[PDB]
């Protein structure tokens, strides 16, 4: 929360739909981290079938601007919770309040130039109690389509590749879930077809030397990009109409 | 030539305490204590927490039918997890609490090299009649800051995806202030006694935490010395 | 800086530049030098130049 | 690390026929074709030439000589 | 205002005190303004501009 | 910054402590800051060889 | 990322001039070569007299 | 835990009167430490001996005028703090100045003592004019643990410490993948009692003589 605001903090934290507002009052009949069971007022009921409040929160979704939008509880079990109260915090949201930033103790005094311009110098206690450490959520996907050559294939079996990479894959070469990986890690194996390719003489003499013959297949392999590494959290499979789905699937 | 010794230990609170010596010469405060509070704040013995797993719980981005807290917000919990442990080096516990309830950090079955704190802190909170949970932490001794992120590099495979990690943070130290005033004493005129005001976590007793600075302070010395 | 320069050539003025600034980054720093609410200064003439 | 090349200019001051001597030079250094004249301090080719103007020991005129000499070395083993 | 409320939370009427060098020990000379402030964090990740 | 710090260093007011005196020169006039005994903008005139 | 790979980076960089340009290039000095200095993270340091 | 012991990497010195060292690898902050406690060592708490008390058998005042000498009374007054005195086994010893010379007055018109040495002999504490000039003081000199002013204290500043400036630079420390570590380097000049190494030793050695009632291994 803002250790100085200026009130009008409810009023953007409720308006935002990051919230989660209480529509009917009652008192929370179960809480958790998934949906939250709302036992509403007897006198403030409809008089048909009663009904409850029971609410769904939003898990880990991946906002426009690939960071991360989620709504925690903030209330107990069995509570008493009139119309309007949070039943839910989303992001950047304190019991109400817009959390846009964090309280940091400032200290105005230069210190041997290392903030020489408009540079800023912070202490290594922030960095460790993770009060900055912000959440990003990627969306890469893999899309096997027909080609010149016959339709792509988005099995495991990759030309080219090494037994450590595949050992993240399943029977389908699709990354398991939770599974974490860094960048150049495979999380889709696919390989496209391509034949007609008459390598040099000097290459079919390594061909005959070790036996080593060519894939008539090239390689798609949706992997992480380079220079950021996670955790995978969701994996979705869309398949065309007909063709019939892998084991995955 | 007037060599301190320690003369007043005692610890207020669990985690703040106090420390003090007097037979300092002209000035000598400052000089002892800025360089020895910052060997304090950065290098001490310290354990935490390091590997943790939950029953079908395969990433920190997910949430468990029954707990009302969320798996991230469990492990921010578990490096405020003070222990001690002695004999061991690497220890790994195994926590099954189920029933609605806050689950108290005694909950944990006690190992025979082991001894917790503060039991009263908070891991996570079960709201459902039949919630139960199993975990294994695994806590080990170490050095000053160690963050996950660095940490998977020395390769070790994990096969179990459902092994998370936690951030580091071996530190008993918390905070650390020195004073020094005018003290008269025995055979001299006018001198300073210096008064080291901390606050420890309850892992390392005040004693060692000196002790063992001033045993690696002067292990920097060893570019010129041989045994006094 | 400047008489450095045409008096003992480049090569010593590049050394005076950068000692200059260490130094000065150095001392800046430890003389607090810091600013307030109390150190702006309203004159107490104020509120009657105003009137 | 060669910071500042003024008294390697001196030698030549006109600041760009310094770099095209010093990078004739640092060839035949790099591009084997030579041995250094300074004793190689780690410096890299391209820093060992502007040393090798510093001295005074190389230049346009002095390498114009040698390569003039090697001009008719090469025509001295064919008969 | 404020100069009453730092009155009550046993602070300083000037809003300022004396800063300790970490490295060196002794005191920055000519008080030092410290306290709290909200910081914002900008999208401007340089993990992502590099 | 820099040109703060060094006009800061260059500045004298009237009764810092220990004004007025001498030293041999550079060496001593810092043995006097260091140590804390003198100040930095005292009106200390000394020796120095330029 | 082998160690060994590292220190070959530190043998190729060693004299090895690189250039840094500021986005709006008014003057000549928009573009200036400096010798690289290797440095953990990602952010780039310049030197303030520049 | 271990830990990471640092080994002398280089070492180098100009003269006798200065020299510099630098001590790698070390840890973060350590480069800190042992600098900055090394120089309060090195400035405020070292034997040394020196010049403490003089008077004038001319005239009596630190202002006041001489029939002969050039130079004013506050000068030979500083002078004598540029003294460099090593007496072997003995705490005060005053000795006196007799020259009446035309000329120059080195540190060498004084009268030697049981044990008084000098490194700085040919040390001028006064210039001398023409005709005769008898002038014949009498010094007094001490011994001390580190600077105590002349106010606090003709007055002369007492300067014991055998080094006359101190100064500690951290740097970067390139450790086969260890990231940030530091550099300890020292450039400290002294006044001729001793020499650096030794000195930089013997203030590393007050140290150990102070933590000393803790070890374990």
């Amino acid at each position: 929360k803002p250790l100085v605001g200026t009130g009008m903090e409810r009023a953007v934290a409720v308006d935002s739909g990051v919230t989660a507002v209480a529509k009917r009052g009652g008192v929370v009949q179960y809480v958790d981290a998934s949906r939250i069971v709302i036992k509403v007022n007897e006198d403030e009921m409809y008089p048909g079938e009663a009904g409850i409040d029971i609410y769904n929160l939003t898990k880990y979704t991946r906002s426009n601007q690939n960071t991360c939008i989620n709504q925690m509880p903030c209330v107990s079990l069995g509570e008493p919770v009139e119309r309007g109260d949070v039943l839910a915090d989303g992001p950047s949201t304190d019991l109400g309040e817009l959390a846009l930033g964090q309280n940091m103790r400032v200290a105005f005094m230069p210190w041997n130039g290392y903030n020489f311009e408009d540079s800023i110098l912070v202490s290594e206690r922030v960095v460790q109690e993770d009060r900055f450490t912000t959440i990003h959520i990627q969306e890469l996907a893999c899309v096997s389509r027909d080609t010149k050559l016959g339709p792509e294939e988005i099995t495991a079996d990759i030309p080219n590749v090494g037994e450590a990479a595949l050992s993240k894959l399943d029977e389908s070469g699709i990354v398991y879930i939770g599974a974490e990986v860094t960048g150049g890690d495979i999380l889709v194996g696919k390989v496209t077809p391509k034949g007609e390719t008459q390598l040099t003489p000097e290459e079919k003499l390594l061909r005959a030397i070790f036996g080593e013959k060519a894939s008539d297949v090239k390689d798609s392999s949706l992997r992480v990009p380079n220079g950021v590494s996670g955790t995978v959290i969701d994996v979705q499979v869309f398949t065309r109409d007909g063709v019939e789905k892998d084991k995955r699937a | 030539f007037l060599k301190p010794r320690l003369v007043d230990i005692e610890q207020v609170s669990s985690t703040h305490a106090k420390v003090t010596l007097e037979p300092l010469e002209r000035g000598f405060g400052h000089t002892l204590g800025n360089a020895l509070r910052r060997i304090l704040l950065s290098s001490m013995p310290g354990c935490a927490v390091t590997e943790v797993e939950i029953d079908g719980v395969l990433h920190e981005y997910s949430t468990k039918e029954g707990v009302q807290e969320d798996i991230l917000e469990i492990l921010l919990n578990l490096k405020g997890l003070a222990v001690r442990v002695q004999g061991k080096d690497e220890v790994i516990l195994t926590l099954n609490k189920s029933g609605i309830g806050p689950v108290t950090a005694a909950d944990i079955t006690h190992d025979g090299d082991v001894e917790i704190v503060k039991p009263q802190h908070v891991i996570c909170h079960l709201t459902d009649e039949n919630a139960s949970i199993s975990m294994r932490i695994k806590v080990q001794r170490g050095r000053g800051y160690v963050p996950a992120s660095t940490r998977i590099h020395s390769e070790e495979d994990e096969r179990p995806i459902g092994r998370l990690l936690v951030d580091a943070c071996y530190s008993p130290v918390e905070r650390i202030a020195y004073n020094v005033e005018a003290a008269r004493v025995e055979q001299r005129t006018d001198l300073d006694k210096l008064v080291i005001e901390m606050e420890t976590n309850g892992t390392i007793d005040p004693e060692e935490a000196i002790r063992r600075a001033a045993t690696i302070l002067a292990e920097q010395l060893e570019a010129f010395v041989d045994l006094e | 800086l400047n008489t450095c320069y045409r008096i003992l050539g480049l090569k010593p003025t590049v050394i005076f530049a950068d000692q200059i600034m260490y130094t000065g980054f150095a001392y800046a720093a430890r003389s607090g030098a810091s600013v307030g609410i109390d150190d702006m200064v309203i004159p107490e003439k104020k509120h009657e130049i105003i009137s | 690390a060669r910071v500042t090349v003024q008294d390697a200019v001196e030698k030549i001051g006109n600041r760009f026929d310094l770099v095209l001597v010093a990078a004739r030079r640092a060839r035949q250094m790099q591009v084997g074709g030579k041995d250094p004249l300074v004793p190689e301090e780690n410096d890299k080719t391209t820093v060992i030439a502007l040393r090798e103007i510093e001295e005074g020991l190389i230049n346009n005129q002095i390498l114009d000589v040698r390569e003039r000499q090697e001009q008719q070395e090469q025509e001295a083993a064919e008969l | 205002e404020i100069k009453e409320l730092l009155k009550l939370g046993d602070l300083p009427t000037s809003g300022q005190i004396r800063l300790y060098d970490g490295r060196t020990g002794e005191q920055f000379e000519r008080p030092v303004t410290v306290g709290y402030m909200y910081m914002l964090k900008l999208n401007h990740l340089v993990d992502d501009k590099m | 910054d820099v040109v703060l710090g060094l006009y800061y260093m260059t500045r004298d007011c009237v009764n810092a402590k220990g004004e007025g005196m001498v030293l041999t020169g550079p060496k001593e006039a810092e043995r006097l800051y260091r140590s804390g005994l003198a100040s930095l903008h005292a009106r200390v005139k000394v020796r120095i060889t330029e | 990322e082998e160690a060994v790979v590292w220190d070959i980076l530190d043998e190729v960089i060693r004299e090895h001039p690189v250039l840094l340009n500021r986005a709006p290039t008014l003057h000549r000095l928009g573009i200036q070569a400096f010798e690289p200095v290797l440095i953990e993270g990602k952010a780039i340091q310049l030197h303030p007299l520049v």
